[PDB]
RNA sequence: CUCCAAUAGCGUAUAUUAUGUUGCAGUUAAAAAGCUCGUAGUUGAACUUUGGGCCCGGUUGGCCGGUCGGAUUUCCAACGGGGCCUUUCCUUCUGGCUAACCUUGAGUCCUUGUGGCUCUUGGCGAACCAGGACUUUUACUUUGAAAAAAUUAGAGUGUUCAAAGCAGGCGUAUUGCUCGAAUAUAUUAGCAUGGAAUAAUAGAAUAGGACGUUUGGUUCUAUUUUGUUGGUUUCUAGGACCAUCGUAAUGAUUAAUAGGGACGGUCGGGGGCAUCAGUAUUCAAUUGUCAGAGGUGAAAUUCUUGGAUUUAUUGAAGACUAACUACUGCGAAAGCAUUUGCCAAGGACGUUUUCAUUAAUCAAGAACGAAAGUUAGGGGAUCGAAGAUGAUCAGAUACCGUCGUAGUCUUAACCAUAAACUAUGCCGACUAGGGAUCGGGUGGUGUUUUUUUAAUGACCCACUCGGCACCUUACGAGAAAU
């Protein structure tokens, strides 16, 4: 049974990448997951990408460049306490300069600087780099 | 994820098994079921001087010569010991109370005898580096 | 391969595939509208019909089910709508 | 140490120190003490 | 996939994305509803309605054509019985295979099978009494299942 | 006797410091319960205000600096907060309050004027007072108070330095002046505020649903005023309920390449009970011939007027299912192979059927489980643990042969574990090529069967689900076989 729908549309990313792919189909699709696709798009991780609408969860295709390492996910949701946020980004990013801590929180689904920038947390739900 | 659980919720299950495995720790295990060094619990012993070792070698300031044979008082071990420079025998005579510590060499010499596990530093209450130094004097 | 479009799949090769696998899905079945000349109307059938569908008025047959499409009764006729 | 533990008749588990610290540092000054009592047997 | 055996089966219905019309349909909810119903008079199960409507009679999915769910139109008409289908089928079921198994004591396999029918039976009425469809401890006993089912 | 290390401090002894949430491992040399069901526990598909328009005031930073290091307007980007209008309860009435403009009443300091604020007489709510009347329930996060001091981090200060201490520093050092004694940290829970993503909870389906401008009937509550205090009942005000007419888009999300269920035609050595066959093995009776027959590396124990072994016809008993046979095909696994009848079961497939989250995995608990073995009956052909025997020659390259108890089969009950093995938890999802094959289904002016063409059937081609497997490889993995 599907546990996490985002676990499945990030794996199937990274697996594409890995092998040498420019598209993905994902399969099914969320507001999440959307939201999640946005942020690495914002920042360059991948092109373009479309919903299709199956009259059920959704598909998505994405269009991948190759600036994409990784793109994870954090299993278990994780509360952050904005202190806690630079624990995060060490442990699990590759550099200070650049790469994101992904995570959910009241004020949107945003990655850790705009987290930082708008002076909120919450909980982490992943990364890219 | 292979094998702890992930969730937000686990935290107990995931105290408990920690606290499980913990008993797989030889030095927190000892610490808990209260097990509690060579000999006994100290750093040194005391010793009664049973007889002298190597009395009878030729080669003076060997490893042979050094030694005596000193049981400990608090089990009736009986134990070989070095006293350091030879010079030092003329000191200890037999049934005259010797603290024993760790000799706990670093490195092996060329003549030496592994398995001399102790050293002699004290003898009736005063030290043989106090006495090959002259400081001191054997009491009686 | 390496790149293609997932988005516009062509025609035949969709038309090959199975029907959940499609892009978005849809069934394969039919359904007609069926007569035999005794009768002046027209009965409509599934093209799977499972139970064996009998005649407006006439105690007749019209078709047999099977494995998947039903076998319509010999003498008679079709369109699909 | 799951079945090494059992073997004896008493649960070997069950008796503990609640601190490994104090009861391990308290045992070699004891020690050290009592070694200090002993002397060779006399006659008065 | 497949909750009492190792099958794999991917199976089913792929239903329509056209969540009205079918256009060539005419007809009317009022038409089909009547039909719905003195089809159940006769003592029809929904599953039996909906197929039965869907042969004979243009009927793609009753839920289009009419509003609502076919149980739902039943239960509406006063016409639905003491417990579900599902629930129904699955007893009528263990009610036959107990039966086999009392002239059959030496056929493990049924005994088996028996268990399995019942574990899903008991693992149903325990979802239906959940949500009020059955009165809270509504339960299937053996001695008691004949009579329920027949 | 000669150097080296640390130096008022240096040596020696003892124990000890330098399990995986983050983040371990469980094919082959650590460790997946024999198997499935399953409660607790953990976990659990997608969907319900998004998009667009307008205003307000903040804090960094640029380029100017006006100015005697920092200053503010306008030009500018950038990042954030608030409030509006978009079909948009903000708990709600009943006033108290108003700060804000749709206002404007005059005009205007002044850059040709919407640049600008004082300024009261029609016209903003919510900003919060306080009285009533009522409010689905949580998690998370924010900010704010909290948390004793000591220690810790750390500012200031020439204890002569320093560890410290919280002192001290300036003069008219003859009648006194003065800076201090900061700040940070401190989480679970409780309190208070802001957020409304993520995750739960509750809602209207036998309508006992929602609002009301309506009204009947029913019932509770009791403050004001009738001079006062008590009694009783009128009036009046506010609930609650049963009806009836009113208002209304009246009220049920997809239909998961989740899961259950119905249905169609199939497939299988899946199971149970009954049943029918086959040759063989042993034995019996009848028979035919003659001296050996048996067994081994070689022998012997053994059987032979009792015609052995061999032959013939015929009969009984119990076990088994050869060849076909294919590790295919089926089952949860143990396991399942003559045939037919009955009994219930199952997966896969087909499916514009049905239900609609019912599910995943699972401590406890439970169903089944090869051979041997155990209890009580039956059976007891065969093979045959035990036992008893054969000869033991040069060797053992060719360590067995004979008798044979239990047992082997079956019923009723036990035991309850196997290298119960792919020596590899379960559910799902993604990643790469090829030809065979098993089952199911779809498509064909394919082949073959003849009859008069068909219908059937078997076969051929393409496709598609789901199987048991093999091949080649990688844009993958490994210590390497793979
Ligand atoms: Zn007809």
């Amino acid at each position: 049974t599907r546990s996490s729908v985002l676990a499945d549309a990030l794996n199937a990313i990274n697996n594409a990448e890995k092998t040498g792919k420019r598209q993905v189909l994902i399969r099914p699709s969320s507001k999440v997951i959307i939201k999640f696709l946005q942020v690495m798009q914002k920042h360059g991780y991948i092109g373009e990408f479309e919903y299709i609408d199956d009259h059920r969860s959704g598909k998505i295709v994405v269009q991948l460049n190759g600036r994409l390492n990784k793109c994870g996910v954090i299993s278990p949701r994780f509360n952050v306490k904005i202190g806690d946020i630079e624990k995060w980004t060490a442990n699990l990013l590759p550099a200070r300069q650049f790469g994101y801590v992904i995570l959910t929180t009241s004020a949107g689904i945003m990655d850790h600087e705009e987290a930082r920038r708008k002076h909120v947390s919450g909980k982490i739900l992943g990364f890219v780099y | 994820g292979k094998g702890k659980p992930r969730g937000l919720n686990s935290a107990r299950k995931l105290r408990v098994h920690r606290r499980n495995n913990r008993w797989a720790e030889n030095n927190y295990k000892k610490r808990l079921l209260g097990t509690a060094s060579p000999f006994g619990g100290s750093s040194h012993a005391k010793g009664i001087v049973l007889e002298k070792l190597g009395i009878e070698s030729k080669q003076p300031n060997s490893a042979i010569r050094k030694c005596v044979r000193v049981q400990l008082i608090k089990n009736g071990k009986k134990v070989t010991a070095f006293v350091p420079n030879d010079g030092c025998l003329n000191f200890v005579d037999e049934n005259d109370e010797v603290l024993l510590a760790g000799f706990g060499r670093k490195g092996k010499a060329k003549g030496d005898i592994p398995g001399v596990r102790f050293k002699v530093v004290k003898v009736s209450g005063v030290s043989l580096l106090a006495l090959w130094k002259e400081k001191k004097e054997k009491p009686r | 391969v390496l790149v293609q479009d997932l988005l516009h799949p062509t025609a035949a090769s969709e038309a090959r595939k199975h029907k959940l696998k499609t892009l978005v899905q849809g069934p394969r079945s039919y359904f007609l509208d069926v007569k035999c000349p005794g009768c002046l109307n027209i009965t409509t059938v599934f093209s799977h019909a499972q139970t064996a569908v009998t005649c407006e008025s006439c105690s007749t047959i019209l078709c047999t089910p099977t494995g998947g499409k039903a076998k319509l009764s010999e003498g008679t006729s079709f369109r699909r709508k | 140490a799951k079945k090494k533990l059992h073997t004896q008749g008493h649960n070997a588990k069950a008796f503990a120190v609640a601190a490994p610290g104090k009861m391990a540092r308290t045992m070699q000054r004891s020690s050290d003490v009592n070694e200090r009592k002993l002397h060779v047997p006399m006659v008065d | 996939g497949r909750m009492h055996s190792a099958g794999k089966g991917i199976s089913s219905s792929a239903i329509p994305y056209s969540r009205n019309a079918p256009a060539w349909f005419k007809l009317s909810s009022e038409s089909v509803i009547e039909q719905i119903v003195k089809y159940a008079r006769k003592g029809l199960t929904p599953s039996q309605i909906g197929v039965l409507l869907r042969d004979a009679h243009g009927v793609t999915q009753a839920r289009v054509i009419t509003g609502n769910k076919i149980m739902r139109i039943l239960k509406s008409n006063g016409l639905a019985p003491e417990i579900p289908e599902d629930l129904y089928y699955l007893i009528k079921k263990a009610v036959s295979v107990r039966k086999h198994l009392e002239r059959n004591r030496k056929d493990k396999d049924a005994k088996f099978r028996l268990i399995l029918i019942e574990s899903r039976i008991h693992r149903l009425a325990r979802y239906y009494r959940t949500v009020a469809v059955l009165p809270p401890n509504w339960k299937y006993e053996s001695a008691t299942a004949s009579a329920l089912v027949n």
